[PDB]
């Protein structure tokens, strides 16, 4: 599945994306009703439904992207978060699956709170305010990538740093904060770092030009979010994670300090 | 039925949001050409049709 | 495209595409968003979107016609060999940014090659593309138009990259020198067995790996290879090399567009206009 001949070139376009299909940091102070509360309360459904339909993590990590986007440029009511979320993640899976689900079944997961037409309507809203930019770069792409230099590899650690990536779509305060590139950084090394001890490779120094020194606004903020999870209100990423077809790597514990 | 079938924010008013979304000429300008319509316009593009 | 225009200003050329209105198409999702990111001058430009309640227009730069065509219109006449080359370089220059840029084409076929009257070709019709992972997972099965379709998707791999595009360009290059498809089947089984019957029966010291393939079958019969320069007789010892590198069986082994581009046989490459007027 390495596509050798061209995995620097994407990295490089990836990392100029990243920093073009990014949303407001402060957007939801400029938003009259919802809060970041809310923006949780949303993602995490996205989550299980998600689950529910067994789309791949990608799929989730775009449509919050795309829902990001979204508010960043338009003002949405309470009662109308969960059609941005559904479109959304309608559009995520129309892009990234091979099986993505019919309108009525999205419908369907919201307890029947919209209409098939008032979905497909948002679609089009959704589209129009994105200008159709929906190739975004997320946390999960540049993980993938980050996984290639694991000597040797390790699925748990795979795992984990999926997790960890995961958490991050949940808290707007403070994820918004940083570029996919970096979260994946954060969340790859402090999964390698709880399961073997060892620490970012000097392969990805030469690869991303991030050390630990850079990193480290977003390791402290990841591992307090890590070490904080099970108390979160938010529990869905948790619970998916304890499959498993992941290891159960939610039940392993944080290391209680990092060694930076 | 499932866990993940859920209300997040209680009910809608369906004819309110219907309105709003209905809701949602500069392309027309640049094009001089009519697309809800689909209809060709005078201008600096001259439509031969297929 | 049911409408096409030229600018007065400018004098340069623009078709319309309609799409009436699941809601939008995944095809119109994806050829949508991959193309806005796809700006090359061997690859058809996206002008404009325009959204209507019911329709979606797209705007494009303007084309004369396909490959396709131009291939009929000289199927009694020898496409000279400075046009192939160049046609070849210019498609590889085109895929190798799409490749770069993390798409698969996934449908190369003369039909969705555009020419112009200036000797330029571009890859069009992304509806069946897809933007990838590295490394990539399983994606759609059964991909590309037959005739061009990689053995690794014939065989049903788990996973397929840039190397099925490449494939494809193989096949189109000797289809170009020949005015005839390479691998003319009539269903999967007697595709792959057509590639077989040209390139032998592959095995494990040519394909590590491909009697493990879903659907490899240890009935396959066991043809012989031949030599490349049976497989297309008017192509030099260039053409030959580079054209065996592209339908190389192991998709690892098979040359990448961007290495093609410093192939040998482009040393002398130009760009002449259509021997045929378009």
């Amino acid at each position: 599945n390495e596509v050798p001949d061209y995995h620097e070139d994407i990295h490089t376009y990836l990392r100029e994306m990243e920093v073009k299909c990014k949303p407001k940091v402060g957007y939801m102070k400029k938003q009259p009703d919802i809060t970041n509360s809310m923006r949780a309360i949303l993602v995490d459904w996205l989550v299980e439904v998600g689950e529910e339909y067994k789309l791949q993590n990608e799929t989730l990590h775009l449509a919050v992207n795309y829902i990001d986007r979204f508010l960043s440029s338009m003002s949405v009511l309470r009662g109308k978060l969960q059609l941005v979320g559904t479109a959304a993640m309608l559009l995520a899976s129309k892009f990234e699956e091979i099986y993505p689900p019919e309108v009525a079944e999205f419908v369907y997961i919201t307890d029947d709170t919209y209409t098939k037409k008032q979905v497909l309507r948002m679609e089009h809203l959704v589209l129009k305010v994105l200008t159709f930019d929906l190739a975004a770069p997320t946390v999960n792409q540049f993980l993938t990538q980050y996984f290639l230099h694991q000597q040797p590899a390790n699925c748990k650690v795979e795992s984990l740093a999926m997790f960890l990536g995961e958490l991050s779509l949940i808290d707007a305060d403070p994820y918004l904060k940083y570029l996919p590139s970096v979260i994946a950084g954060a969340a790859f090394h402090l999964a390698l770092y709880t399961v073997t001890g060892q620490s970012w490779p000097e392969s990805l120094i030469r690869k991303t030009g991030y050390t630990l020194e850079s990193l480290k606004p977003c390791l402290m903020d990841l591992h307090q979010t890590y070490l904080k999870a099970p108390q979160h209100a938010q529990q869905s990423i948790r619970e998916k994670y304890k499959n498993s077809k992941y290891h159960g790597v939610s039940l392993l514990n944080p290391p209680e300090t990092l060694n930076l | 039925k499932p866990s993940a079938c859920r209300n997040l924010f209680g009910p809608v008013d369906h004819e309110e949001l219907t309105r709003d979304l209905e809701k949602h000429e500069a392309s027309q300008r640049k094009w001089n050409f009519d697309f809800q319509n689909h209809k060709p316009l005078e201008g600096k593009y001259e439509w031969q049709e297929v | 495209v049911v409408y096409k225009a030229r600018n007065k200003l400018t004098g340069e050329v623009v078709a319309l595409k309609k799409i009436r209105l699941e809601g939008v198409p995944s095809t119109a999702i994806r050829e949508i968003s991959l193309l806005k990111e796809l700006n090359h001058p061997n690859i058809v430009k996206l002008l404009d979107v325009i959204h209507t309640e019911n329709k979606l227009y797209l705007v494009f730069e303007f084309l004369h016609q396909d490959l396709k065509k131009f291939m009929d219109a000289s199927a009694l006449t020898g496409i000279p060999l400075p046009l192939i080359k160049s046609y070849l370089f210019q498609l590889l220059q085109g895929l190798a940014f799409c490749h770069s840029h993390r798409v698969l084409h996934r449908d190369l076929k003369p039909q969705n090659l555009l020419i112009n009257t200036e000797g330029a070709i571009k890859l069009a019709d992304f509806g069946l593309a897809r933007a990838f992972g590295v490394p990539v997972r399983t994606y759609t099965h059964e991909v590309v138009t037959l005739w061009y379709r990689a053995p690794e998707i014939l065989l049903g791999c788990k996973y397929y990259s840039t190397a099925v595009d490449i494939w494809s360009l193989g096949c189109i290059f000797a289809e170009m020198v020949t005015r005839r498809a390479l691998f003319p089947g009539d269903s999967e089984i007697d595709q792959l067995f057509r590639i077989f019957r040209t390139l032998g029966t592959p095995d494990e010291v040519v394909w590590p790996g491909v009697t493990s393939m879903p659907d490899y079958k240890p009935s396959f019969p066991k043809w012989a290879r031949q030599d490349f320069s049976k497989v297309v007789p008017p192509l030099d010892e260039d053409g030959r090399s580079l054209l065996s590198q592209m339908l190389h069986y192991d998709p690892n082994k098979r040359i990448s567009a961007k290495a093609a581009l410093a192939h040998p046989f482009f040393q002398d490459v130009t760009k002449p206009v259509p021997h045929l007027r378009l």
